[PDB]
């Protein structure tokens, strides 16, 4: 309607979860081994063939050291380790499934051990590389996060770590999404009993439905689906007489045998070439999560985003990293607004032959009287001239009202 | 079974033989291999190099040390830690410190600073 | 062809113009409330002032020259039908992946 | 200059066009049927090199599903379908092209 | 050979045609289901809707 406005009353604090891999397993090859295992006939063929064998080695290892920086890149943002202080009051706001636990061997968090439960996560030349950064160490990297940002806000991302009351920080963060001091410090308690239920549905919510962390499990199953169909292409003939190169070495003459071989050298050689070309892609793939995930740890855990989606849905006010296997997953506290009630609106308020505009909020009518409101919460505010400036004249505006401006 | 005299695994690879003469189960692993990696600082710098069998445990293979990355010969483990020089595998870094020698050292994640909340 | 099919879309192109229609209407009715939670309506002139302010301009400038702002508006919309009919190049990449 | 500032005295509202592609044909391809049509014969003679065919399946369903995650994810932004009032009175702006 | 062609084809297009369907839902979220701060990510000028 041209005069009708709708503005919350109350508030709900949600926590979300993002799930984004980081990185996947890396694997090397030794091309001598798979195509031609001990034999030394197919292994001269091979040396014939050509610098193909290097190519491939050069690409596996060019995704290996990819796999670790985007590790780093994601997880070593923080220049130096912070631990949360020994006294764990955070003014009624409870981090203790966040936080590490140091009853658990692992040193880790409660979420962070799920996530590791629901996800667990042959031998002809095919390696598997250990990556670089422990799981205690990647650990060690989250909980230095959550401490900075409990203690610091986002003061230790932009430089050096800034103490501050954590309710302090959920008042800078609401000013930040457009709502007052007052109303966090006036509803210090509701708050921080949703964030703690929200905390708390987090873990049941990953328990009940494993398909939230299928992203991971895919990355996994994917590789493990390669490696597999790689050794299978073993038994495969490829037209050749048999698979096995001794029967063929054995039951034929040499130069008959040298075009059976080469047959099962250029099938080998082309199902190597076809892994190494998934996995470059799969390696593109993951690299661009593992960017947005840098930025999503630069934007909603070392500061505020006032990109909308980007950090949650609704109005960002913080986020929190924890590790899984292979991944990371963000958990995105922002304020969504509820219990709106509808109110009848003016552009400016003519007075004294002036028109008045709002400096924040804008104008409501219960009915019969006129407030200034704040946009995101009702909080009305007799109008007056403190929050009220005049800029023009009456005649010009479309919609305005006469009432009454205090001084 | 009875008439069964061979073994394959998931990925159709052999894994189990019965002897023909007398009736036993041998399982068969693959033997020994890995990529070797040569850890070294630069020529310019030194000639001493450390080597590292990938996956090798260190019985198949002037100090030895077993890590979850592999074996590595010729670098001493140093207990105190820095920041990483050449990543060698889970958690551990070897650089050339100083006589002057290859060192390896489980790395350092950084300086442990806590804020006065 | 030989064995080579196309599968027909998950959604059709009437249900692609009809998530179009609602987000037109929320960003109409609504203005950026139903992205971030309930939709909460609000008088179009007085989105136009929210977003002024949001990008540094008082909202007496909105309000003084509202018939001028909705007149440019109209002749960009407009205008915007003439430039993509004129030119089918504009919507070249759409057509490059085809 | 050191004591010279500029200060607009006016205001355009322009609009402009982006043109972003979302997704692409989803093709399937019988391996079969391409590489042998229907005889027999050769439908034995592949089987011997292996599962290629099987990968190739298993990356175009790859690719479709990921094509209709596309459009999803573009276009699904809203649970709500929202319906603009049938008084089309928006302080002036005519949004009836879009 | 061919078919395993214009699959790797088919794999690098459906890549960019992801990276240009998620840059769409990121407008989608940021130009149209709010205004934007960020320079010419959503038209020339001062974004307004
Ligand atoms: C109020 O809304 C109605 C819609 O039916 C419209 O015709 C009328 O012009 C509006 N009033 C003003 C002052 O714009
Ligand atoms: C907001 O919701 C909570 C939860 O039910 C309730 O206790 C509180 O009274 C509500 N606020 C107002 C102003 O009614
Ligand atoms: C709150 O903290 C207590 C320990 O002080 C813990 O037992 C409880 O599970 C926590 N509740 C949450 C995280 O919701
Ligand atoms: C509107 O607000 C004023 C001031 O709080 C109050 O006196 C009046 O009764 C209210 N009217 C209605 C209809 O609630
Ligand atoms: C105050 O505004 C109302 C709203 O239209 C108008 O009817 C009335 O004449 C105005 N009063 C004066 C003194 O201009
Ligand atoms: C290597 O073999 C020794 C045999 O005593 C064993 O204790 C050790 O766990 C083995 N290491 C690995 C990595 O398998
Ligand atoms: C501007 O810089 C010039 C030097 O080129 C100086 O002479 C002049 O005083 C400066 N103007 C002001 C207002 O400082
Ligand atoms: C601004 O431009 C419009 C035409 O687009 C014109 O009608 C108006 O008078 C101009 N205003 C000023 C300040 O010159
Ligand atoms: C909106 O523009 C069209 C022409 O594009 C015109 O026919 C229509 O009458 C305009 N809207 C109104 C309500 O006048």
């Amino acid at each position: 309607s041209n005069n009708s406005i709708a503005i919350p009353t109350n508030f709900t604090i949600s926590v979300t979860t993002e799930i984004l891999p980081v990185s996947m397993t890396k694997t090397s090859v030794d091309c001598t081994m798979y195509i031609c295992g001990d034999s030394t006939e197919c292994s001269n063929l091979l040396l014939q063939y050509g610098s193909f064998c290097t190519q491939l080695k050069r690409a596996l290892t060019g995704i290996a050291v990819e796999q670790d920086k985007n590790t780093q890149e994601v997880f070593a943002q923080v220049k130096q380790i912070y631990k949360t202080p020994p006294i764990k009051y955070f003014g009624g706001f409870n981090f203790s499934q966040i936080l590490p636990d140091p009853s658990k061997p692992s040193k880790r968090s409660p979420i962070e051990d799920l996530l590791f439960n629901k996800v667990t996560l042959k031998f002809n030349g095919l390696t598997v590389l250990p990556p670089l950064l422990t799981d205690e160490m990647i650990a060690q990297y989250t909980s230095a996060l959550l401490a900075g940002t409990i203690t610091s806000g986002w003061t230790f991302g932009a430089g050096p770590a800034l103490q501050i009351p954590f309710p302090m920080q959920m008042a800078y963060r609401f000013n930040g999404i457009g709502v007052t001091q007052n109303v966090l410090y006036e509803n210090q308690k509701l708050i921080a009993n949703q964030f703690n239920s929200a905390i708390g549905k987090i873990q049941d919510s990953l328990s009940s439905t494993p398909s939230a962390l299928g992203k991971l499990q895919d990355v996994v199953n994917h590789n493990a689906q390669a490696l597999n169909t790689l050794v299978k292409q073993l038994s495969s003939k490829f037209g050749a007489i048999s698979s096995v190169l001794n029967d063929i070495l054995s039951r034929l003459d040499p130069p008959e045998a040298e075009v059976q071989i080469d047959r099962l050298i250029t099938g080998r050689l082309q199902s190597l070439q076809t892994y190494v070309t998934q996995q470059l892609i799969r390696a593109a793939e993951i690299r661009a999560s593992a960017n947005l995930a840098a930025t999503k740890m630069s934007e909603c855990v070392l500061g505020q985003s006032k990109r909308v989606d980007f950090c949650g849905k609704g109005y960002h006010l913080m986020s929190f990293p924890q590790s899984a296997p292979h991944g990371v997953v963000f958990l995105h506290v922002t304020y969504v607004p509820a219990q709106e009630k509808n109110f009848t609106t003016a552009p400016a308020i003519c007075h004294d032959g002036k028109a008045h505009f709002p400096r924040e909020g804008v104008f409501v009518s219960n009915g019969t009287h006129w407030f200034v409101t704040q946009r995101n919460f009702y909080e009305p505010q007799i109008i007056t001239t403190d929050n009220t400036f005049v800029s023009g004249n009456c005649d010009v505006v479309i919609g305005i009202v006469n009432n009454t401006v205090y001084d | 079974l009875p008439f069964q005299q061979f073994g394959r695994d998931i990925a159709d690879t052999t894994d189990a033989v019965r002897d023909p003469q007398t009736l036993e189960i041998l399982d068969i692993t693959p033997c020994s291999f890995g990529g070797v990696s040569v850890i070294t600082p630069g020529t310019n710098t030194s000639n001493q190099v450390a080597v590292l069998y990938q996956g090798v445990n260190c019985t198949e293979v002037s100090n030895v040390f077993q890590t979850r990355a592999g074996c590595l010969i010729g670098a001493e483990y140093v207990n105190n830690s820095y920041e990483c020089d050449i990543p060698i595998g889970a958690g551990i870094c070897a650089s050339y410190q100083t006589s002057q020698s290859i060192i390896a050292y489980t790395m350092s994640l950084g300086a442990e600073n806590s804020v006065a909340y």
